[PDB]
DNA sequence: CATTTTGCAATTAGTACTCTTAGCTATGAG
RNA sequence: CUAAGAGUAC
DNA sequence: CTCATAAATTGCAAAATG
């Protein structure tokens, strides 16, 4: 790591990278696995190797993350790409001559142990948009109906 | 726009501010003062005196050698070079600041002076006057007299002309502003020291019991002279009920308070009418004459100048002058000690008599209830010594030391007739060590805290430190004159409240100019000379003061003030010069000396074309400034100096600010006279006589208070708390933190610029170097764990990178030469041949004694391995042999801290001995106990952390990053917190940036309407759902983004416990501090509380078993502790008493034993007896 | 006295 | 320092929407709010995550690297 | 021997105990120890 | 510690975090907030001091 | 008092010297003051 | 006043305080580290031999 | 017999944290 | 190790 | 060349007189 970012800074950024988990039930937790530290039945090994061979800034994305362990035919390990450009999350930047070589072991994890494992993002949850159950007392200055915007779900219930 | 000369709006003035900060910068005062010191004041110090003449008389026993010699050494011009460093090998090369910081060097440039050694000879013929002539040996030859430390970015610094690319090349942060020194690799800043101004007459009422009712004083001092303080005081003895009211003056070197009339007749003013005219200016002012009659009736005993001078000489405290020469001696007292600031020559007795009469006139006017006593806290009566004057007076003293040493050496070598050399004469160590000590330690001499370690915890902290002023010690009150010159609310909460101040954003400090051109201007423009000023023939005359020196009177002060203003506005007079016209007192005061604090203001003229008052700045100048800024971001350049040169802006200080009227905003106060109810109420003042205009009211705030969003929507103590708390905020202090080996650094992972941002915070580079994060805050009594300033930080938000930080700590270690060949060596100490090796593991060191970057270090682990040689061939302790010739001097890691070693730096010190700096980096993740605060004084610790599911959530699934208690809002009245949360919500939704400047026309109604347009409740409330059951909360929660700072006060650095550990060597008590595993204080009032609880045994256990229990022996005959005990041999014996069976042992604190021992050592016998010799 | 606790006197 | 991977509050991955955001601001001359809406940031948590980020890393990348290979 | 890097040249050097700390290429007097070869473990959290 | 109520005998409950934790009511005698306040803990070293501390 | 404090004991003739426990050691300030006292005492004794 | 009326004592801790609505009035939350540092000497008695033995 | 008058320093919220600097300078003589 | 100083927390 | 010394409280005894 000859970059400007701290080692654990980049490790933090890497931990927040979403990974494909379609067949995660086929994996095992490393804590209840029989291997010493990590094996193929409980982990996926990636390796990020980058070099600043360009005179301009070279952006180390998550698309350069390459899976090393043989996935045994599963559908795990791959970083999730969403944008049209095809480059993943901007993990780091490199000036000319800077080099960043590192390896990652990826276990299965839930959002309780760390939010980086959270596959949920924001979950909208609403009930009784018209306040017919009287579960809320609407704070108001002159009129609660006017000052409180009608939710989009108000169209799905009888006023 | 289309109209070139159209009036400007309130938004336009910001462009002006931009131009100002393009030329000045945030630390312009530091650099300006140091540039003045180097460019002109060093030469003034050198030239003044420093001409050592030694007149060796012939001492001719015979007329053969009747020749008298005179050896003189003169110092010519002084040459200051670019900073360079010496070396162990002697190679001298250019030194750069990001080499001095790393190598523990001093960014100092050598000084040289041209020494001219002249020698004169004369023929020693008795009676005939000696005539000295040269011997044609006019040898001249620069010599090195020391090194002057150079403040960074100054005109004599390598970074003065560096461009941004050059600064990046030199490992220098472009955001770094300079204006500080590097002493032994540490950044030292000189706090602006506040003092009372010189050459100003101040009159004070005294207490009733004291026989003096009023005291008029001047702290006279001349800048171009010896710079010695003589406090002339004029005191009015006798109370209002007293009938004998004699005014007495306190001349220096005089044992008694001489009556004023005696002084007046001594200076040469004998007749009573002339004295009274010199003191009183109105014949019809019979009240002042009646009060003054006691003085003349007292001095009627003397009717002659020689008589008065003889009277003073008789009272002269020297007591070494004959009767006939006392006159002459008195003359000296009245020529070189009485009011030095006027003149030091003779023939100006009339001028000093005039000044004495003026002082007495001021005293009488204050005593006759015609004027109020002078305010001591008036900021125009105070001067701030910056780096310039401080270094100037320090170097004056230090060079006086050096030249006295030169004279002593010359006298010694001429009396002993040895050879004379310049190198053997000058001792550059004198100046070098004096400057380096006075800058390394806060003590400014041979005051305290003048030089302080530059605060590098945050960029705003660094800026506020570089613009800090300290007042030595009702000075704590925020005075009215502090408006726009120091921050209204930025000062520590503790004992320094009010004494420590911070400059306003646009406030500058004058550097001082030569007042000769102004005197020439006054003389040309009709200033009546003070010598022939007869007040009877010119009663309605306005007195002109220049730097406090009454220089003359003028009969048409209006035209004089107008032309002086024009000359200052056209650049002929330096704009720092301040001119004041007090019409009621009919006085004109011109101040040009350094230390004065002024601020810039727009100029308003009559503007007959529009028929009403208008700013002299119009849209054309704004357009040119915009063009110049855009060109920087081809046309003729237009800078702030151009505005200053064409009379567009002005510099006004607190002295001139007394006689001006300022418009707060142009758009509402200049033009002559259905309104929005949400806008705050403002007044028109129903008056059109403005002289200047505030460039912007938000400029009254300091650097730290310019970060506060909506500070006018907050309680002032909350603004003060935030000002003192943003210096503790955590952010990016410099962009080159990776190449700086500072002692402590804390950096946010993801500093975010505020959603609610001010217009004054893009001159502070806050958006470039933010010191906080935008956290989604909900204000709710959610779980009861956020009560009493506790907070509930979202644990899932922490996990994703909120407020996570890096912490760097550097350990410095040198090898020191104990002797010629006793050099220390960095190495891995080996248990076979090393002594006092620490219990921490050395396994992490390789052969060179340093941990390579990457290796994790834990508590107590050795990171620096150092050993020093000792004398061998000693046997003790069981395992000490001649092989243990190395004693361990290692430096382990902190006991509590741990992390990854970031870097280690090896280099050579000034002596050339290798030394190292080990920087270790760790991660501070927020946890239960860390202190976080808004920009409004809402400090608080993390009560508890909930995951994302447990937090209340809106209908869109958003969960807050923070939950703060509602109860903090009503009591503390931090409405600006709520307003900025609402504004941040609107800004985040709409994508714009919240304009949270203090005094804008931004209303809560407008923000609420914009929020309603975005589909949310206008007042920021959101229907939230309980995270445990999902049921809607019966109350709607205030919700939105808000800017929070993580403060330096973490619980990991404050937890501290001690069951047992190291003790103090003197009192056998636990040591002090958590850095030493010390013990907590069981103070006096804790003992008192335990007494009130009635628990005596617990108190005894606290004071004896827990701290110090010492068993000491005494004898029943004499209660002293002089009992020799041999416990193994079982023999107790008190010598003298001749007893061995009358002994007792007692358990007393070792502190008590030491107290009794110090009592006996001080001839007091605290005899301790174990039985009652008396009944109760 | 002293001062403190001039003289006496003076 | 450099754009965070995920929004702190909700967790939407916004580390891959920074260069697109800058290209929208520069090439398309879109204002901040429209660009944020275009990238899919509908909640003001994500909008404040991307809007107020300060790209300090450029500054860090101006200095010559300490260890250059 | 153990490796160091010039603060200005960024050049790698190997220094023994008796060697005086200078950069052979440029003569700068500030040197920084090289990164350790042993692997370091970071928890990505 | 301006009065005897500002120094009181409590019962230890060991917690897995880095701060002293006290009831909200008992803050009123101590005049203690949670905005960075620090507090001191003294442990008796005998049954007698323990007993009179718990009983007085 | 007859036994504990007579007036003539207010004049010092044999100064007690506290042990190094009172003035632990560079030396302590009391050590230097006692050194100065001994130096002055030796000076006066030799002059006598 | 500095060493007799009030003196530095062992067996004491000091740290930041936080509220806890789930603690009794007479209870105080003690960090696990502070509990691991501050100690009490308990005399070995036939009634507490087992638990102190287990602690050892 | 009755006033009368005068000159000033020591001691004065608790704890608690961090960091920085410095330790008789220069000259004689064995 | 001691002393001095500066800044800071409640 | 290196060691040794240059706010507010208090708490009065004089010195002078008629
Ligand atoms: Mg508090
Ligand atoms: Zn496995
Ligand atoms: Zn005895
Ligand atoms: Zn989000
Ligand atoms: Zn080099």
């Amino acid at each position: 790591n000859t970059t400007v970012l701290a080692d654990e800074f980049i490790a933090h950024r890497l931990g927040l990278i979403p990974l494909q988990s379609m067949d995660i039930e086929q994996l095992e937790y490393s804590r209840d696995c029989f291997c010493e530290d990590h094996c193929d039945k409980c982990s996926v090994v990636l390796t990020l190797q980058a070099f600043g061979e360009s005179e301009s800034t070279t952006n180390v994305y998550s698309k350069d993350l390459v899976i090393v362990s043989n996935l045994m035919g599963r559908n795990i390990g791959h970083p999730i790409i969403q944008d049209k450009e095809g480059n993943g999350v901007l993990i780091c930047k490199l000036r000319k001559g800077q080099e960043l070589k590192l390896t990652c072991v990826a276990k299965k994890g839930i959002a309780k142990e760390h939010a980086k494992w959270g596959p949920a993002a924001a979950i909208e949850f609403e009930y009784d948009p018209w306040n017919k159950l009287k579960h809320t007392d609407y704070w108001y200055e002159q009129d609660s109906a006017k000052e409180w915007p009608q939710s989009k779900n108000c169209e799905y219930e009888d006023p | 726009f289309e109209d070139e000369s159209a009036p400007i709006t309130a938004e336009d003035s910001w462009a002006v501010i931009s131009a100002f900060f393009r030329e000045k910068g945030l630390v312009s005062q530091q650099l300006d003062s140091f540039n003045q010191f180097v460019d002109y004041t060093l030469q003034d110090i050198i030239c003044e005196d420093s001409t050592l003449i030694l007149e060796q008389l012939a001492q001719h026993t015979t007329e053969s050698d009747n020749i008298s010699r005179k050896y003189e050494i003169s110092f010519g011009k002084i040459y200051v070079t670019k900073p360079m460093v010496n070396e162990s090998d002697g190679v001298t090369h250019a030194l750069y600041p990001q080499e001095a910081r790393l190598r523990n060097l001093t960014y100092s440039s050598g000084l040289f002076v041209d020494v001219k050694k002249r020698t004169y000879e004369a023929i020693d013929v008795p009676g005939r006057e000696l005539k000295y002539e040269l011997i044609a040996e006019e040898s001249e030859g620069k010599v090195f007299i020391g090194r002057l430390p150079i403040m960074l970015r100054s005109k004599n610094c390598y970074l003065s002309e560096a461009t941004e690319s050059d600064l990046y090349k030199l490992k220098e942060c472009p955001f770094d502003m300079g204006g500080y020194f590097i002493i032994n690799g540490s950044e030292k800043v000189l706090i602006a020291q506040e003092r009372s101004a010189g050459n100003i007459v101040q009159v004070f009422k005294k207490a009733a019991p004291s026989p003096i009712s009023h005291v008029a004083e001047i702290r006279s001092a001349l800048e171009k002279g010896s710079r010695f303080i003589s406090t002339l005081q004029v005191k009015l003895y006798g109370r209002e009920g007293s009938s004998a009211r004699t005014i007495k003056a306190t001349l220096p070197y005089i044992k008694q308070d001489i009556p004023i009339v005696i002084i007046f007749r001594a200076l040469g003013i004998i007749p009573d009418g002339e004295i009274l005219e010199h003191i009183c200016y109105d014949v019809n002012d019979w009240q002042m004459l009646e009060m003054l009659k006691p003085c003349v009736e007292d001095g009627f005993v003397i009717q002659d100048r020689e008589t008065a001078l003889d009277f003073i000489g008789r009272r002269g405290t020297a007591l070494g002058i004959k009767k006939e020469k006392r006159i002459q001696y008195a003359k000296d007292i009245l020529q070189k000690e009485f009011l030095p600031h006027i003149t030091q020559l003779e023939g100006f007795e009339s001028r000093k008599a005039f000044f004495l009469g003026y002082m007495i006139n001021r005293l009488l006017l204050c005593a006759l209830d015609r004027k109020d006593q002078d305010d001591r806290d008036h900021f125009g009566k105070k001067r701030l010594d910056l780096a310039g004057p401080l270094l100037a007076q320090l170097f004056k003293t230090l060079f006086k030391k050096l030249t006295k040493d030169i004279f002593r050496y010359m006298q010694r070598t001429v009396e002993e007739a040895h050879d004379f050399n310049m190198k053997l004469a000058i001792n550059a160590k004198t100046i070098t060590s004096g400057l380096k000590y006075a800058l390394a330690t806060g003590n400014w001499g041979e005051r305290a805290g003048v030089s302080q370690v530059l605060n590098r915890y945050t960029y705003s902290s660094t800026l506020s430190h570089l613009r800090r002023t300290n007042t030595p010690i009702k000075p704590r009150q925020l005075h009215n004159t502090h408006w726009g010159l120091v921050c209204p609310a930025e000062t520590p909460e503790g004992q320094a409240c009010g004494l420590v101040k911070n400059l306003s954003l646009m406030s500058c400090i004058s550097v001082g100019t030569d007042p000769m051109p102004i005197i020439t201007f006054l003389s040309e423009w009709g200033m009546e000379p003070l010598e022939d000023y007869v007040p009877h023939q010119s009663p309605d005359a306005t007195r002109v003061f220049v730097n406090g020196v009454w220089h003359g009177v003028h009969r048409n002060p209006a035209r004089l003030m107008e032309t002086l203003r024009t000359l200052r506005r056209k650049g002929d007079i330096n704009p720092e010069v301040s001119m004041i016209r007090d019409i009621r007192e009919k006085e004109l005061k011109i101040f040009t000396d350094a230390g004065r604090v002024y601020r810039p203001l727009f100029i308003v003229e009559d503007d007959e074309s529009l028929g009403h008052k208008e700013l002299k700045v119009r849209k054309g100048h704004i357009a040119k400034l915009m063009a110049t800024e855009y060109q920087d971001i081809d046309v003729e350049e237009y800078t702030w100096s151009s505005l200053l040169n064409e009379g567009l802006v002005e510099y006004i200080d607190a002295e001139e600010e007394e006689s001006i009227l300022i418009a707060m905003q142009p758009e509402d106060l200049e033009p002559a006279e259905d309104v929005d109810p949400a806008k705050r109420i403002r007044v028109s003042h129903h008056a059109t006589t403005f002289t200047h205009c505030e460039i912007h009211p938000s400029m009254i705030l300091g650097v730290a208070a310019s970060i506060i969003p909506f500070p006018d929507h907050n309680q002032s103590p909350r603004n003060t708390y935030q000002s003192a708390m943003g210096k503790q905020a955590m952010g990016v202090f410099l962009t080159n933190y990776n190449v700086r080996m500072d002692t402590m650094a804390n950096i946010l992972y993801y500093p975010q610029k505020p959603l609610g941002t001010t217009r004054a915070m893009e001159y502070l580079k806050f958006r470039e170097l933010p010191a906080g994060q935008n956290a989604i805050v909900a204000i709710a009594c959610y779980s009861g764990y956020n009560q009493e300033d506790s907070m509930i930080m979202n644990q899932s938000s922490i996990d994703r990178g909120l407020f996570r930080s890096l912490f760097f700590r550097s350990y410095m270690d040198q090898e020191k030469k104990y002797g010629m060949s006793i050099t220390e060596t960095f190495e891995k100490p080996q248990r076979t041949n090393t002594l006092r090796m620490k219990h921490g593991t050395y396994d992490k060191l390789d052969d060179d004694g340093l941990i390579a970057p990457g290796v994790r270090v834990s508590g107590e682990d050795v990171i620096i391995g150092k050993t020093t040689p000792i004398s061998p061939d000693e046997e003790e302790l069981g395992q000490r042999t001649a092989y243990h010739s190395k004693r361990d001097a290692s430096t382990p890691l902190r006991s509590t801290e741990n992390g990854i070693v970031d870097q280690v730096l090896v280099t050579t010190n000034q002596d050339g001995l290798k030394f190292v700096k080990v920087r270790v980096r760790t991660t501070k993740i927020p946890q239960i106990g860390d202190k976080f605060a808004s920009r409004h004084g809402q400090k608080g610790t993390i009560g508890i952390t909930y995951r994302r599911e447990d937090m209340p959530f809106t209908a869109e699934g958003i969960v807050p990053d923070l939950i703060i208690n509602p109860h903090a809002i009503p009591s503390r009245m931090t409405v600006a917190h709520l307003i900025e949360c609402l504004l941040s919500k609107v800004a985040a939704l709409s994508g714009n940036e919240g304009d949270a400047s203090p005094f804008t026309d931004i209303t809560v109604e407008g923000i609420s309407k914009l929020l309603r347009e975005h589909g949310y409740q206008s007042r920021g409330f959101e229907v939230m759902y309980n995270g445990h059951t999902g049921k809607k909360l019966m109350a709607q929660i205030f919700f939105g983004p808000t800017y929070y700072q993580r403060l330096r006060h973490m619980v990991d650095d404050k937890i501290h416990a001690r069951a047992r550990g190291p003790m103090q060597v003197l009192t056998r008590q636990p040591v002090e501090g958590r850095s030493r595993d010390g013990g907590l204080r069981f103070g006096e009032m804790e003992r008192d509380c335990m007494i009130a609880h009635g628990a005596a045994s617990f108190l005894k256990e606290r004071l004896m078993e827990a701290s110090d229990a010492f068993r000491v022996h005494i004898c029943g005959i004499c209660g002293l502790m002089t009992v020799i005990a041999k416990l193994n041999h079982n023999q107790f014996e008190c010598k003298g008493c001749d007893n061995k069976i009358d002994i007792y042992q007692i358990h007393i604190p070792y502190a008590a034993k030491l107290l009794f021992q110090e009592l006996m050592a001080m001839n007091i016998t605290p005899r301790l007896y174990t039985d009652r010799s008396r009944d109760f | 006295t002293x001062p403190g606790v001039t003289x006496p006197g003076v | 320092m450099i754009v965070p991977v995920r929004c702190f509050s909700c967790g939407k991955v916004v580390g891959d929407k920074w260069e697109s955001y800058l290209n929208l601001l520069q090439e398309d001359e879109l204002d901040e709010g429209t660009a944020l809406s275009r990238l899919g940031l509908k909640r003001y948590c994500c909008r404040r995550m991307i809007l107020t980020h300060v790209d300090l890393i450029e500054k860090f990348l101006r200095y010559n690297p300490l260890e250059k290979r | 021997t153990l490796k160091y890097i010039c603060a200005e040249c960024s050049s790698k050097l190997s220094l023994s105990r008796t060697d005086a700390v200078r950069c052979k290429d440029c003569g700068h007097r500030i040197l920084l120890k090289a990164r350790t070869k042993r692997l370091v473990q970071f928890e990505a959290r | 510690s301006l009065h005897k109520m500002s120094m009181m005998a409590h019962r230890v409950k060991v917690i897995p975090y880095s701060t002293f934790r006290l009831n909200l009511s008992v803050t009123s005698p101590y005049n203690a907030d949670f905005d960075g306040d620090e507090m001191n803990l003294h442990v008796p070293q005998s049954e007698e001091t323990r007993a009179e501390l718990s009983q007085l | 008092n007859e036994v504990f404090s007579r007036p003539e004991w207010m004049i010092l003739t044999c100064l007690p010297v506290p042990p190094p426990p009172v003035r632990p050691s560079g030396e302590d300030d009391l050590t230097f003051k006692l050194a100065d006292i001994l130096k002055a005492n030796i000076s006066l004794e030799t002059l006598e | 006043r500095g060493n007799l009326m009030g003196k530095r004592v062992d067996f004491s801790a000091r740290t930041v305080i936080s509220g806890d609505p789930n603690l009794e009035l007479d209870q105080v939350g003690v960090p696990k580290s502070i509990a691991k540092t501050l100690t009490y000497p308990e005399v070995v008695t036939p009634y507490n031999i087992d638990r102190l033995t287990q602690l050892v």
